[PDB]
């Protein structure tokens, strides 16, 4: 019944200083956590009582506590704090979390890198047939893929899935599959993906022939 | 030094009930807090309820209902979680957490336990090597691994030695299978003059396995 309030994203350049706010209710007169949760891991603490620092935690962070909004601050952003975080109070015998704040850290816009992969034999040998297309390290996060079969577009059959922002460079990667039988796949001889982003006025497209 | 272990992945049909173990690896669960803190697929962290061991006293959240049953062990060393009459919105990432009781945060947290609430059947992944069809001066490769069931299923590239260049993709559910991807790449230079390997293992099925592309 507490309530928290976090943006849902807050947006930095590399090296520059980033401010999470967590608008609560009187909230200043209340002790401050926050927390830092990488894609994949668990939350770690990186903020106690408004301002207190686990060892571990770089200086490079620090809080914040009064009015309505206590503030987590974290300057000289890098890569690697692309992550959401959390703030945490207590109110009337309860925990309260407000919704992620997700940081993502700027760079220059850069073209997906795109690879296609045929079937595996060993995929082959069981009665299937995947194609496979990555299209990686890309910014901005926008894309689309395309699938065309012998030349017409195919729409079924195709599985997305999208990365978080890369923890090294900023960027973002997509893995796209088109998965047929082996039947299927072989009364057929060309097989395209192709990639559109703002990076480039034409797609970029990979394909390959069953043939070879 | 003093780590929370959670116990595995979990599956359970719509209408029963989960318990999940959270330990306090060569440490106690005296003098301190600890707490269920749930995540929804995508979505953020909700307090469940915590326990202080010492006071006696268990806690909850409303939004759940009356079926969430905190607990803790005699020896005072493990905690339970048990949320009954389970429904698929309860299919979610499931944290402990443990803090000083005179101070209100958490700064000690288990990995996580993965509940799944689901009728579907454990089926082992199929792996497959994607390997650079039929040379440029940097080249992707990548494993596909398809048809498996429930998460998680656990991605690395050469036993973890290589995780630079690396993409692992979300898993992604279809007709109750999911599937998974990841790429890594190197240097022409490297390949395939280096064996670079795929490792897949699947607790729930009790399988790994090993791809050389």
């Amino acid at each position: 019944s507490y309530v928290l309030t976090q943006p849902p994203s807050v947006s930095v350049a590399p090296g520059k200083t980033a401010r999470i706010t967590c608008g609560g209710n009187n909230i200043g007169s209340k002790s401050v956590h926050w927390y830092q949760q990488k894609p994949g891991q668990a939350p770690v603490l990186v903020v106690y009582d408004d301002s207190d620092r686990p060892s571990g935690i770089p200086e490079r962070f620090s809080g914040s506590n009064s009015g309505n909004t206590a503030t987590l601050t974290i300057s000289r952003v890098e890569a690697g704090d692309e992550a959401d975080y959390y703030c945490q109070v207590w109110d009337s015998s309860s925990v309260v979390f407000g919704g992620w704040t997700k940081l993502t850290v700027l760079r220059a816009d850069a073209a997906p890198t795109v690879s296609i992969f045929p079937p595996s034999s060993e995929q082959l040998t069981s009665g299937g047939a995947s194609v496979v297309c990555f299209l990686n390290n890309f910014y901005p996060k926008d894309i689309n893929v395309k699938w065309k079969i012998d030349g017409s577009e195919r729409q079924n059959g195709v599985l997305n899935s999208w990365t978080d922002q890369d923890s090294k460079d900023s960027t973002y990667s997509m893995s796209s599959t088109l998965t047929l039988t082996k039947d299927e796949y072989e009364r057929h001889n060309s097989y395209t993906c192709e990639a559109t982003h703002k990076t480039s006025t034409s797609p970029i497209v990979k394909s390959f022939n069953r043939n070879e | 030094q003093v780590q929370l272990v959670q116990s595995g992945a979990e599956v359970k049909k719509p209408g029963s009930s989960v318990k999940v173990s959270c330990e306090a690896s060569g440490g106690t669960l005296s003098n301190y807090v600890i707490t269920w803190v749930r995540q929804a697929p995508g979505q953020g962290l909700e307090w469940m309820g915590g326990f202080i061991p010492t006071f006696r006293t268990a806690m909850y959240a409303q939004g759940f209902q009356g079926r969430v049953t905190i607990t803790a062990d005699e020896s005072t060393s493990i905690a339970y979680m048990e949320l009954t009459n389970l429904r698929s919105e309860d299919t979610a990432v499931y944290y402990c957490a443990r803090g000083p009781l005179s101070r209100g945060y958490y700064d000690y947290w288990g990995q996580g336990t993965l509940v799944t609430v689901s009728s579907a059947k454990t089926t082992a992944p199929s792996v497959y090597p994607l390997a650079p069809v039929c040379t440029g001066s940097s080249v992707t490769l990548g494993c596909l691994v398809k048809g498996y069931f429930p998460e998680p299923v656990t991605l690395t590239w050469n036993s973890g030695s290589l995780s630079s260049g690396v993409h692992t993709f979300p898993a992604v559910l279809q007709s109750d299978l999911y599937t998974l991807s990841s790429s890594v790449t190197v240097t022409s230079s490297t390949w395939p003059s280096q064996s670079i390997t795929c490792n897949v293992a699947h607790p729930a099925s009790s399988t790994k396995v090993d791809k050389k592309i």
